[PDB]
């Protein structure tokens, strides 16, 4: 494939969850739910995440139980069977903004706009590659390349051609611990908040594994000198042979 | 030394050691690892995030 | 060379016998791969068994 | 008698795991055969604690999987376990069928033991494909569908098989449901002809890498041999523990966590790492009854290795000519991995053709010459006239 | 039980080998030596001593292989390029 | 007041010896893409060249001396 139908190579960046020991930035995800919310919330829906696995991660309990009850689902009927609405509570998913697949396309051009739930495990790159997308967009194309009418360039996308538009803008957001809010510092935020997403085990994962190589390389080592000391019988054995009388 | 009598030369109470020599490294090693990674990744915690909600 | 000559295994001996002392430097190393396998073969244990608990989704409708 | 020879199941206990003389003089290598007992328990038992939460229909497939790593408690261990694990199966096994190459353990009287490795390795083959069509993301379907068309160039009984696979027209909620319960199976039938694997190596014994009888100089099992696979274990237990912590995702596809859909096809359509070196040599075929057949006769050209290895003496531990040309052939196993991973563009059209001569002239051409030039040398060599 | 054939290894007393005579083993008990006497001059000395014998088996099939993969991966990124595309026209065609 | 941290590093690396040097390649093709697709009877032809290799170039040069530096300045 040619390089432009393959996209540019997402660099390495330096994430504060990369390394062996190292967790999530739990005030980078706090404010990147809020990234989420206020920005790809109106196309981008969030099917897999319940809403109590915020609690305690990025949100307190009291934070969480005041942001399902701004949506709406579907209660059991009432005694005439007529269906009824009524707020989330802490056991609900996060709900998508469009209710089947064909109002989403409609509404974005013919593109259907992928869940974000599992984006940065299903993406060639993980999260250097999410981010980078965001803040990939030229200005204007290069020379010779004609895209459709209603296609948006950047090179990070398999194609060249992509269908969202560029979204992040500076200043578009105003977080609550006063932070400046540049395109930068938006799409670190979020593309760290659908790396949790995808990986709710991550602090939890990664301090597991600390248990499990500490005990199973000093299980080694001491079945090593094990080995080495029921073998000592056999490694230092000596054998001499002197041949036997001939007349027999 | 004398060591080997009390110890080592009944196994019904060297197993008896490692059991009860396994019960303190649960909880330890524990607390130890879980003391030691938090504390390495000191500020990005939700305890530490929680607090900077003043 | 006789049968009652027994070659040179004095690169590999001890310089010091001491039942006692051998019998606890190698009782110990027995002991202490013990004590890890029993404190890994719990959490082994636990891990599949607390596996079958009630689940996350279920302890949300309680 | 001592009771472990006594009782009538401790006997068996006794003869395979306790008593059974093994040759003094075996190496590392013989810790394979231990270390796939242990990979094979380990993809049954978080296969059973996996199978408690797992739903089979097409719409809840893929749904239930991130059920089990999002819901349950150690979800994330029991599942990565199930699939690093099983790429840790394959990676046992392609150094435990290199051994057996290398030390000519194929040869008579094995050849009873190597007939029943070649089935063996056809159904955990058969199992990995079934097992990845369970989690239906986007690899796992579309690998679903090239691999079960290729059954519909049989001539004349082509489209009624395929047909009869499916369950219906396309890989629909009839496939992946059977799917799953013939999935469960046959580790069920791998681990009753792993028994008939042990059998078959208990009549004459485990070879050793010099290639001579090991009859004079035995060592018992038990404390000698126990502790010396309780060294591979507690290795095999950690290079697992980093690929199931540390970096879970590694040997796996990233595309298998895009739901299944059967509108759109991905980009590169490559089934995971393993099964690739059987996937350039099906697609280098340019024909499609051929390159079923070629890619079905990579694995029995395997039972043609007793009677083409010319070699008199037993294994490559001496012999110079046939020990170059083994490592040719198992970095040629690897470039075949890798043009099986590529697009069907050139030049890797032409390495993939290439490449799977090679396969196919080492076990007929290039081992039954080579073997017999260093026949003559051992002879000519020694024996002044 | 039923009998069954001939094998080429038996059991503990009758395992089938030659008949041997005149040759006496002397061993110590591993209670009496150290065990790990010697994993320095071992893992130096004689690691390099294996390795000097057995790498030229496994650096020549892998440098003949692998300067064959990297010849041609470099030789795709030049037909897929915009310098080699009148080359590309005529090899695929 | 706070622009962008990371159009900070891309004007920076677009002015050193290298980012100038290829800068300079994709003006040379799309100034002759331009004078190119002025011609009469360009869109019938049956290939128009295109800056994205040139384009690639320089976008992998300024993503590789910005991808351990940016991470810093990002609060
Ligand atoms: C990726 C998925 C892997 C999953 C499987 C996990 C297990 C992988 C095992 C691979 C293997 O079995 O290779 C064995 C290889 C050949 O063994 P040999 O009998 O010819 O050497 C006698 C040794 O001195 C015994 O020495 P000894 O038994 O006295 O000491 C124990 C030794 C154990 O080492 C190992 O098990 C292999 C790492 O302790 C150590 O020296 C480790 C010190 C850190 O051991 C060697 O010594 C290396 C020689 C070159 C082979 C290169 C292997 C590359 C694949
Ligand atoms: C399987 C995975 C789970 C592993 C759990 C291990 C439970 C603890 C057992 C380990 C242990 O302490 O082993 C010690 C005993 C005796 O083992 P030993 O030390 O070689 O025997 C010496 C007997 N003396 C001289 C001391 C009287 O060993 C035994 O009694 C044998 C127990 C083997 C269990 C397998
Ligand atoms: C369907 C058919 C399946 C076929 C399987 C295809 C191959 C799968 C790959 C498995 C790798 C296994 C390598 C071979 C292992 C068995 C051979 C062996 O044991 O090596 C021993 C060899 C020399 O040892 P000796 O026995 O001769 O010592 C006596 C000295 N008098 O020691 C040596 O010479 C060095 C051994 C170094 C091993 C190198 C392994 C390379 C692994 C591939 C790397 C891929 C990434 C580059
Ligand atoms: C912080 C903001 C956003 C993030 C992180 C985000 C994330 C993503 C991601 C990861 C993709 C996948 C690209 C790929 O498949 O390679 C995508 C595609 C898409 N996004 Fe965004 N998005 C955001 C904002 C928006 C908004 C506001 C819209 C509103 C219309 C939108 C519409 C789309 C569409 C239509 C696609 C599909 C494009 C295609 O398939 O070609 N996105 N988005
Ligand atoms: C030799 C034995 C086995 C091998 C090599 C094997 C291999 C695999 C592989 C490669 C996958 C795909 C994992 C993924 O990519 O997500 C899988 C999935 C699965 N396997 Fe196995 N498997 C084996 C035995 C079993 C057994 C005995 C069960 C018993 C129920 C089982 C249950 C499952 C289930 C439920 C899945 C789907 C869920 C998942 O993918 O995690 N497997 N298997
Ligand atoms: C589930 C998979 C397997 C299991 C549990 C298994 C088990 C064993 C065990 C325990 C041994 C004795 C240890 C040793 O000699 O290394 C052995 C030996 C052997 N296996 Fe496997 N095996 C499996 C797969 C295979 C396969 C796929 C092949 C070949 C295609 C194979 C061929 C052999 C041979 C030739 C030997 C004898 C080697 C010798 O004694 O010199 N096995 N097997
Ligand atoms: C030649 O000398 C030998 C040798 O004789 C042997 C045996 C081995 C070892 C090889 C093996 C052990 C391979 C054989 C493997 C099997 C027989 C697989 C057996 C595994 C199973 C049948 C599956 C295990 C299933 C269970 C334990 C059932 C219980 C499981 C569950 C999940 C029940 C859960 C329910 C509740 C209520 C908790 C060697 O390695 C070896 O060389 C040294
Ligand atoms: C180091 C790893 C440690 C891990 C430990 C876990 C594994 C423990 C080992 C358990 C035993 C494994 C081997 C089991 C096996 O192969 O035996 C099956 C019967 C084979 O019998 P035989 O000894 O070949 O015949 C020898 C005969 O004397 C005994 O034959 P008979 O008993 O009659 O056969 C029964 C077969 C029944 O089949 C049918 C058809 O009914
Ligand atoms: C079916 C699964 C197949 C997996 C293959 C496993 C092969 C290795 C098994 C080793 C068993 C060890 C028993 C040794 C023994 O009984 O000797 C006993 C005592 O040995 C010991 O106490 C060893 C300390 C305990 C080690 C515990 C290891 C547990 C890790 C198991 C990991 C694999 C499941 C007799 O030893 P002796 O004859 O020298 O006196
Ligand atoms: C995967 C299996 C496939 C076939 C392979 C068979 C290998 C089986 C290995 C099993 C090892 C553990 C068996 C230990 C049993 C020894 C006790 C015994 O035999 O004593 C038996 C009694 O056994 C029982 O009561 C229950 C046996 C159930 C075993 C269920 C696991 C009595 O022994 P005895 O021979 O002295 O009989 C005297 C007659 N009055
Ligand atoms: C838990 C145990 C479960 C039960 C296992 C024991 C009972 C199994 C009964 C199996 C009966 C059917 C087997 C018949 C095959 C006999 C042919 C044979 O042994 O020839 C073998 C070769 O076998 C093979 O190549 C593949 C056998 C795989 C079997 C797969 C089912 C050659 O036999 P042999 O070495 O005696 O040759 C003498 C030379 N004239
Ligand atoms: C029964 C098949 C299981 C084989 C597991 C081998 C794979 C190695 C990775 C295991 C990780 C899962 C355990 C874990 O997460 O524990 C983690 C700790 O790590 C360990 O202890 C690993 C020790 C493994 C010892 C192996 C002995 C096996 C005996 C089996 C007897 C039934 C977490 O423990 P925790 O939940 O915190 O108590």
């Amino acid at each position: 494939m040619t390089a432009a139908e393959h996209g540019l190579h997402a660099p390495a960046y330096a994430w504060s969850h990369n390394g062996p020991f190292e967790t999530f930035d739990h005030a980078s995800i706090r404010r990147g739910y809020q990234v989420y919310r206020e920005v790809c919330a109106a196309c981008h829906s969030l099917d897999r995440v319940a809403w109590r696995t915020l609690v305690g991660v990025s949100h307190t309990n009291e934070e969480v139980r005041n942001m399902a009850e701004e949506f709406e689902y579907d209660d059991e009927p009432d005694e005439q069977g007529n269906p009824k609405k009524r707020p989330g509570k802490l056991s609900d998913y996060i709900p998508g903004p469009y209710p089947n697949e064909q109002a989403a396309r409609a509404a974005n051009q013919g593109a259907l706009p992928p869940d974000l739930s599992l984006i940065v495990k299903a993406r060639h790159g993980g999260c250097d590659y999410i981010f980078s997308l965001l803040t990939g967009y030229p200005d204007e194309p290069p020379a010779g390349v004609a895209l459709p009418p209603g296609s948006n360039y950047n090179p990070y996308f398999p194609g060249g051609s992509i269908a969202m538009a560029r979204v992040l803008f500076d200043d578009m957001v105003e977080y609550e611990d006063g932070t400046p809010a540049t395109t930068s510092q938006m799409a670190k935020d979020v593309t760290t908040f659908l790396n949790w997403c995808a990986e709710p085990e991550h602090d939890e994962r990664k301090r597991l594994g600390l248990k499990t190589v500490i005990i199973l390389s000093s299980l080694y080592l001491l079945s090593i000198w094990v080995k080495k000391f029921k073998w000592a019988g056999i490694k230092t054995r000596k054998f001499v042979f002197n041949p036997p009388k001939p007349r027999k | 030394s004398s060591l080997y009598k009390t110890f080592f030369k009944r196994n019904a109470v060297f197993v008896g050691t490692i059991f009860a020599g396994a019960f303190v490294f649960q909880t330890v090693f524990d607390t130890a690892i879980t003391s030691w990674y938090e504390n390495h990744n000191k500020g990005k915690l939700w305890k530490d995030v929680k607090a900077r909600i003043a | 060379k006789s049968t009652y000559r027994t070659p040179n295994f004095d690169d590999v001996l001890k310089e010091n016998n001491d039942a006692d002392k051998g019998r606890s430097y190698a009782y110990f190393m027995v002991g202490a791969m013990g004590l890890l396998s029993s404190a890994g073969a719990k959490s082994t244990v636990e891990t599949f068994i607390s596996s079958m608990t009630a689940t996350a989704d279920v302890l949300a409708m309680a | 008698m001592a009771f472990r020879k006594s009782n009538v199941y401790l006997s068996l206990v006794n003869s395979y795991i306790i008593d059974s003389p093994q040759p003094s003089s075996i190496n590392y290598w013989w810790n394979m055969g231990s270390l796939l007992g242990l990979c094979l328990v380990i993809q049954i038992v978080t296969g059973i604690f996996m199978a408690m939460h797992y739903s089979s229909n097409i719409e809840l497939a893929f749904s239930s999987v991130e059920h089990i790593m999002r819901d349950v408690h150690n979800g994330y261990i029991l599942r990565y376990l199930h699939a690093n694990g099983a790429s840790f199966f394959f990676m046992v096994m392609f150094m435990h069928m290199a051994k057996g190459l290398y030390y000519g353990s194929y040869r008579s009287p094995r050849v009873t033991l190597w007939n029943v490795g070649v089935i063996i390795f056809i159904l955990t083959i058969a199992t990995a494909f079934l097992g990845y069509c369970c989690v239906y993301g986007q690899m796992s379907h579309w690998g679903a569908t090239v691999i079960t068309n290729l059954f519909s160039a049989i001539p004349f009984v082509g489209n009624d098989i395929v047909s009869w696979l499916w369950g219906g027209f396309s890989v629909s909620n009839p496939t992946i449901q059977r799917f799953f319960a013939l999935h469960y199976l046959v580790p069920f039938i791998i681990a009753a002809m792993v028994i008939m694997h042990l059998m078959a190596l208990h009549i004459h014994g485990s070879s050793n890498p010099l290639g001579i009888t090991g009859n004079l100089d035995r060592i018992p099992m038990h404390s000698y041999f126990i502790f010396k696979d309780l060294v591979t274990v507690f290795l095999f237990m950690l290079i697992l523990a980093l690929f199931v912590f540390y970096s879970p995702n590694t040997l796996g596809h990233p595309d298998n966590y895009i739901p299944g859909n059967p509108l759109v096809t991905p980009a590169s359509i490559v089934p995971e790492w393993y099964l690739l070196p059987f996937y350039a040599i099906l697609r280098s075929i340019p024909d499609k009854l051929l390159g079923v057949i070629t890619m079905f006769a990579a694995i029995l050209v395997l039972l043609v290795l007793p009677f083409t290895d010319r070699s008199v003496v037993r294994g490559n531990t001496f012999k110079v000519l046939s020990k170059f040309f083994f490592f040719i052939f198992v970095f040629n196993f690897v470039l075949l991995g890798q043009i099986g991973a590529c697009h069907v563009e050139v030049p890797y059209v032409l390495m993939g053709q290439i490449a799977t001569f090679i396969y196919f002239a080492y076990f007929l051409i290039i081992v039954p010459v080579i073997s017999t030039i260093e026949n003559v040398l051992f002879y000519i060599g020694r024996v002044n006239k | 039980g039923p009998p069954s054939g001939k094998t080429y290894m038996g059991w503990w007393g009758h395992m089938g080998g030659p008949k041997q005579k005149g040759i006496t083993s002397y061993a110590v008990s591993p209670y009496a030596q150290k065990p790990l006497q010697g994993i320095f001059h071992n893992a130096v000395f004689n690691s390099f001593r294996r390795f000097k014998s057995q790498f030229l088996y496994v650096l020549i099939p892998a440098g003949i292989y692998w300067y064959w993969w990297k010849n041609g991966n470099e030789y795709n990124e030049f037909l897929y390029s915009k310098a080699g595309r009148e080359e590309l026209e005529r090899v695929n065609v | 007041e706070v622009t962008d941290q990371l159009e900070d590093l891309r004007e920076h690396f677009k002015n050193t010896e290298e980012g100038k040097a290829l800068v300079h390649h994709y003006e040379e093709c799309a100034e002759r893409v331009k004078i190119q697709q002025q011609q009469p009877g360009y869109a019938d032809l049956e290939h128009k060249e295109d800056c994205v290799e040139e384009f690639f170039h320089l976008q992998h040069y300024l993503d590789t001396a910005t991808a351990p530096r940016l991470f810093d300045k990002l609060k």
